[PDB]
């Protein structure tokens, strides 16, 4: 091709520089591995920077805690689609992960003992669901992700990690089922780069921008998810999309769940704190899937607020202004800028907003990416994934608030740890065929010079409005099917794309056309997996299949129950595949892992009724 | 795996030899009174210095001494308006720079850094400068 | 010292303060003592101040050394002439009074 | 039924040989646009000119990506209200006195290298004990970091400082200096004196002549001028 291809050789290459990628990247250098971090954004612009409410750790700073209580909250929160071995690892590691962050310099808020301040957060209890509200969300006021990312970035400057900032990863370099590295575009100068490495770590974030309204950054476009799909690998549980209860109305910006953790309440057009009726015990601190469904029924039934009766109010003003200024200063500023609301006098208009992707690239608990052949998992040699892009799956069907930033640092560090115990630095870099990756250049060059009927921004909008109405909080079979048809037609319509910018240096016309390819691969698997999952679990609610369907009826004594066969129940992960030429999705399924790392230390939690 | 010094030197190597433009600045940036007052503190500072050094050079080089050149000017029987305007023009930079100098020495204590206080002390400097100049040029 | 830069910043402020105090001293107790103290402070303050202007605006090792060497010459000649004026002529305070009686 | 607002935006293309900077005017119906200038730039890119190039990501003023010069002042395009006075054309420029990569995208890597240079990370003498326990820090000592840690490194303040315009090669600028102070007064940090020592030269800190443009321009409401003045007070008083 007419593109000068620059070859690099590293021990490891990390794609992404959010919480996950930063912690994996310098963890590897710390372990003595010559590491490259490839990121399309400067590291502190990553969506992690926008995170507010905090990061969970059973530190016991506000009361006596126990990481196995956090374990149980997360398992019950996941609605038993979560892998309990990964969840065991994530909640046991949490105190040491958050202590690591503080010792790095993270300016956590403080208690009167001088320790890390922790707040209540949604769906977290003491004594395995029986002992009341837990306070283990460690926070830097309501700017926790901002401070976590700047702390992690500042820490990474002490190691010899080679950074390749504003490089856009295009595809993995696969040979014989193993990953040999990544091929990427240097945005600053237009050149193509192949990064050969023994191990690759994918920490590329979520894909909330498949929807019309999200809290997510413009850059949350599922790029590492799509590279996996294009490599012929499965993605997992992509139909499980988290609607955060409180995105600010209109702009969509996140108003943290810490507002409810500190005392904020939701009220409708009648002033009722309606969560007292939907969730008698947890009220406004129920799980997000439950609070989002609640808010949604109040609106469509007919008790929405505002001149259009299409949102609800997040009331903070009954709380002391000094608490609001110490605990919630960030959203106080954002509510004024993006809604003109002064939080000490008037409520914040909020509605369920696409926020987070439970699904991702399937991994084991060590960070290694897996495929699934003939009923057994098979690690993909050389390929790892952590953070929102990954499906460990610590979150299953519904993530607990403040578990993601934890996930970021626990499994970012796990990838570093696992490579450290598995490989040595300096091992021979694997050869790539001389033309490895040239189909990514050919695709990029066809998009650079595309000149059809449907400009990129027009097709992106057709995708976002199609996901927004056909794959929302509540779903039915007929609506999901028509969204599958609309998406598949949009995906073929990509043959009609038109770009205008024929340059190669900082051509965001072309890069955003690449993100649209990425976004659509994510969107197809999301909505087709949704249409096929004929049950209600976590954030996936079918009104034509309102029940959770597990291998037993766990709402009854199990003695004398005929166990449902794997193919006749839904307590299993969705695995999704895309033939990238056609756009055709194929679905397979793999079992949920119910065992922990140590039954004597941490009991496996069997399915149960799930109420807040 | 580059140090900050290497990154800095690579930046200048790369950019000073490139075809890249320097984006505009003085021609496009919007004015404020603090900014205009910072420029004026520099300009009156330099003007006072250069005037102090001219006086010193005239002391070393003029054929006659000071009271002659004063008597010369008194003989010209100049108008009070022209005397007043000249005096004002002479004391005004000294006055401006002294008060704004005081405002700077406050800043060096860490006081007055809220932006609305930067505006208040600026205007306070303007009115003390105007009052002291008009009064001294009437002495 | 290896604290040269902050000792300089502190001296700048010390000398500026001195010169402030000389202005009432010149109006109140004019004479030889204030004349020569004004000669010293006026020259020191102006010299340091013009060196900040040069540091800001002049770049390159040779223009920097040229600018600064000329500044020493300007300052040295300035202090010399002000002392000359104070010894052989009427001095600073008296000169201002005479000017202001025009 | 419409309110047409005019934007005049700085344009340059490195892939055009001999391209000289120009300004291009776009008309935008404010009734079909969000309230912020970034919303206008995204609308223009999607609907009128997909060649218009700029950095953006978070659209809520927290990532720092979209710093540019709007209506004469450095701000975040995503939190800068569109000026609805239709008689006025809004002029949009890159951050001032920077090498322009393309259109509204400046090369920020010297800025990034100056931040790296002050070692923006907690340092302790005995670091053998890190990873074991949380360091203690009082509520009072944590309060000292308020107004310093919120910085988003957008470079709005530094690229508004005339000192950084003439000596950005050697003067760290208000952003990086306020972060040096953020670590100097972190009560957990043990290198306060080494961090001051590093600023003992004519340029790194002492090109600051208190112009106060940094504080006027900061979109987070922070005060780097005040922070630079507390650094200066510490420089003159500490003992080796
Ligand atoms: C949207 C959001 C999420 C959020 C939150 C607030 C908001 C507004 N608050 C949270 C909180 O208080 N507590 C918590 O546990 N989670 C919270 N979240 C969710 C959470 O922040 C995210 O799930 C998480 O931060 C994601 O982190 P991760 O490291 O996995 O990914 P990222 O920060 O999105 O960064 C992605 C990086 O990957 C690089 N990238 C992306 N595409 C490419 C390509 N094509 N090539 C190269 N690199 C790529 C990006 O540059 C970026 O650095
Ligand atoms: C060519 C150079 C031009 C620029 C150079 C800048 C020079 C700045 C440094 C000058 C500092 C000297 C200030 C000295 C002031 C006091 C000296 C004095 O005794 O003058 C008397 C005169 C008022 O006299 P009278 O009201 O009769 O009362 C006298 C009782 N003590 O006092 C006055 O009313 C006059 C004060 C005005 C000073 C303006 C100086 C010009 C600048
Ligand atoms: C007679 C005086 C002369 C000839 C003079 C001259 C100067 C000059 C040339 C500068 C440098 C300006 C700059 O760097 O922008 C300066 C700065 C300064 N002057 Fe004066 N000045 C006089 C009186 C005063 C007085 C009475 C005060 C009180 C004062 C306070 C200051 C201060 C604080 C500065 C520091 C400027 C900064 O920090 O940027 N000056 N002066
Ligand atoms: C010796 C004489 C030296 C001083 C005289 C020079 C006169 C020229 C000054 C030019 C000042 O120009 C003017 O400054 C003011 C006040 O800071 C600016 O005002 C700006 O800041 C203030 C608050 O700080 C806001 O109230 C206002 O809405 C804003 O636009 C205004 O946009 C600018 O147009
Ligand atoms: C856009 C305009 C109003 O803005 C400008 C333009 C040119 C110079 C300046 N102001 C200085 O040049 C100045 C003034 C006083 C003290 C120190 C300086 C210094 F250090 F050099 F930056 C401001
Ligand atoms: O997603 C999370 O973990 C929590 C979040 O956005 C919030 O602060 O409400
Ligand atoms: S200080 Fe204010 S303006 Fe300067 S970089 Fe940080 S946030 Fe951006
Ligand atoms: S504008 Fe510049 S000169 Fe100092 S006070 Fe701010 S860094
Ligand atoms: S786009 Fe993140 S600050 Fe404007
Ligand atoms: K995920
Ligand atoms: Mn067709």
């Amino acid at each position: 091709t007419q593109y000068p291809v620059v070859d690099h050789e590293f021990d490891a290459v990390v794609v992404g520089a959010g919480g996950a990628g930063l912690r994996a990247a310098f963890g590897l250098s710390e372990a003595g591995f010559n590491t490259a971090c490839v990121t399309k954004l400067f590291p502190t612009r990553s969506h992690t920077v926008a995170a507010q409410g905090g990061i969970n750790a059973a530190l016991g700073n506000m009361e006596d805690d126990n990481w196995r209580w956090h374990f149980y909250d997360t398992v019950k929160g996941s609605d038993w689609l979560g892998d309990q071995d990964a969840i065991h690892y994530m909640t046991e590691q949490a105190p040491a992960a958050v202590i690591e962050l503080e010792n790095y310099g993270m300016p956590f808020s403080r208690t009167e003992e001088g320790k890390i301040y922790q707040r209540a957060f949604g769906g977290q209890s003491l004594q395995f669901g029986k002992g009341g509200q837990a306070h283990r969300c460690c926070c830097v006021a309501d700017r926790t992700g901002h401070s976590l990312l700047h702390t992690l970035y500042g820490r990474s400057l002490r190691y010899d990690t080679s950074y390749f900032v504003e490089y856009f990863a295009l595809d993995l370099l696969m040979e014989n089922g193993e990953c040999r590295g990544v091929i990427a575009l240097c945005i600053e100068d237009g050149t193509i780069h192949r990064f050969r490495a023994k191990n690759t770590v994918i920490a590329t974030g979520g894909y909330g921008r498949t929807y019309f309204s999200c809290t997510s950054a413009h850059t949350s476009t599922g790029d590492g998810t799509a590279m996996v799909t294009r490599a012929g690998l499965p993605c997992q549980d992509l139909e499980f999309v988290q609607f955060h209860p409180t995105g600010i109305y209109g702009a969509g910006c996140l108003i943290t769940e810490g507002c409810r953790g500190e005392g904020g309440i939701l009220i409708n057009s009648q002033g009722e704190r309606f969560m007292e009726r939907y969730a008698p015990v947890a009220k406004d601190l129920a799980s997000r899937d439950v609070v989002s469904r609640s808010m949604t029924i109040e609106i469509r039934e007919g008790r929405g607020c505002g001149p259009e009766k299409d949102h609800v109010y997040l009331q903070l003003h009954h709380l002391p202004p000094q608490q609001l200024a110490t605990r919630l200063p960030g959203i106080s500023e954002t509510a004024m800028i993006f809604a003109g609301v002064d939080v000490t006098k008037e409520p914040i208009p909020v509605l369920p907003t696409v926020h987070y992707n439970m699904g991702g690239i399937p991994t084991n608990y060590k960070g290694q990416v897996i495929t699934h052949v003939n009923g057994e998992d098979k690690v993909v040699p050389g390929l790892y994934a952590c953070g929102e892009a990954a499906s460990a799956s610590v979150h299953g069907a519904n993530r607990l608030g403040a578990n993601s930033l934890l996930d970021l640092v626990v499994f970012g560090r796990a990838c570093a740890l696992t490579i450290a115990e598995t490989c040595k630095p300096g091992e021979p870099v694997p050869s790539i065929k001389p033309n490895a990756g040239e189909e990514s250049v050919a695709n990029l060059d066809k998009l650079r010079f595309a000149d059809g009927t449907i400009r990129t921004s027009e097709a992106r909008l057709n995708m976002q409005k199609t996901m927004q109405s056909h794959a929302a909080v509540f779903r039915t079979g007929s609506i999901l099917q028509e969204g599958c048809e609309k998406l598949s037609q949009i995906y073929r319509d990509l043959a009609h794309l038109k770009t205008f910018d024929r340059g190669i240096v900082w051509n965001t016309d072309l890069v955003e056309t690449l993100e649209l390819q990425n976004l659509m691969l994510c969107a197809l698997q999301t909505i087709y997996g949704a249409e096929a999952r004929k049950e209600s679990r976590g954030a996936h609610a079918r009104e034509d299949y309102k029940l959770r369907i597990d291998e037993f009826d766990y709402s009854k004594p199990l003695q004398g129950q005929q166990k449902r066969p794997f193919e006749e129940h839904w307590r299993k992960h969705t695995l999704s595949y895309v033939d990238v030429k056609s756009g055709k999705v194929t679905l397979k399924y793999r079992p949920v892992i119910d065992r922990t790392l140590n039954e004597e230390d941490c009991s496996s939690v069997p399915p149960a009724i799930r109420s807040y | 795996a580059t140090t900050a010094k290497e990154e800095m030197a690579r930046f200048w190597e790369k950019n000073t030899k490139s075809s890249r433009p320097l984006s505009p600045h003085i021609s496009i940036y919007k004015w404020s009174l603090p900014m205009a007052m910072s420029i004026t503190h520099r300009g009156t500072g330099v003007a006072l210095s250069l005037g102090v050094s001219l006086f010193s050079l005239a002391a070393l080089l003029l054929p006659e001494q000071f009271p002659h050149y004063v008597a010369v000017v008194k003989s010209l029987s100049l108008s009070p308006a022209l005397i007043y305007s000249a005096k004002f023009a002479l004391v005004f930079p000294l006055s401006y720079h002294t008060w704004n100098g005081i405002r700077h020495l406050v800043w060096d204590m860490g006081k007055g850094f809220k932006l609305s206080q930067v505006e208040q002390s600026g205007v306070v400097v303007l009115i003390l400068t105007l009052l002291s100049s008009a009064a001294i040029a009437a002495m | 010292s290896s604290k040269a830069a902050s000792l300089h910043w502190t001296s700048e402020r010390a000398v500026s303060a001195l010169l402030l105090g000389l202005l009432p001293a010149a109006y109140l107790y004019p004479g030889p003592a204030v004349d020569y103290s004004l000669a010293a402070a006026l020259t020191l303050h102006g010299h340091w101040g013009l060196g900040q202007v040069i540091t800001d605006y002049v770049h390159g090792d040779t223009p920097i050394k040229v600018a600064n060497t000329g500044l020493y010459v300007l300052s040295a000649i300035t202090f010399t002439g002000l002392c000359y004026f104070n010894y052989y002529d009427v001095g600073i305070c008296k000169a201002v009074a005479m000017l202001w009686s025009i | 039924t419409s309110r047409i607002k005019k934007f005049s935006i700085y344009r340059w293309d490195p892939d055009k040989p001999g391209d000289k900077p120009r300004m291009q005017t776009y008309e935008v119906d404010l009734n079909k646009c969000g309230p912020m200038v970034l919303d206008a730039l995204i609308k223009i890119k999607n609907e009128l000119d997909s060649t218009l190039t700029f950095r953006r990501s978070c659209r809520e003023g927290i990532c720092g990506s979209c710093a540019m010069n709007i209506a004469g002042g450095n701000t975040l395009a995503c939190t800068k209200k569109i000026d609805p006075d239709l008689s006025k054309t809004t002029k949009i420029y890159p951050l001032p006195h920077m090498y322009v990569v393309k259109d509204l995208v400046p090369d920020l890597s010297n800025f990034y290298a100056q931040y790296k240079s002050i070692e923006p990370y907690l340092k302790k003498k005995d670091e053998s004990k890190q990873g074991k326990e949380q360091y203690l820090q009082s509520i009072e000592d944590r309060q000292k970091l308020d107004g310093l840690y919120e910085c988003i490194l957008c470079a709005c303040c530094s690229t508004s400082c005339p000192s950084y315009w003439w000596n950005g090669d050697k003067y760290l600028g208000p952003a990086v200096l306020m972060q040096a102070y953020r670590w100097m007064i972190d009560s957990r940090d043990d290198y306060t004196e080494e961090r001051l020592a590093q600023l003992q030269d004519p340029f790194s800190l002492y090109r600051c002549h208190t112009i106060m443009n940094c504080t006027r321009t900061c979109p987070k409401g922070l005060n780097p001028g005040k922070a630079i003045a507390e650094i200066k007070k510490m420089m003159a008083t500490y003992k080796e």
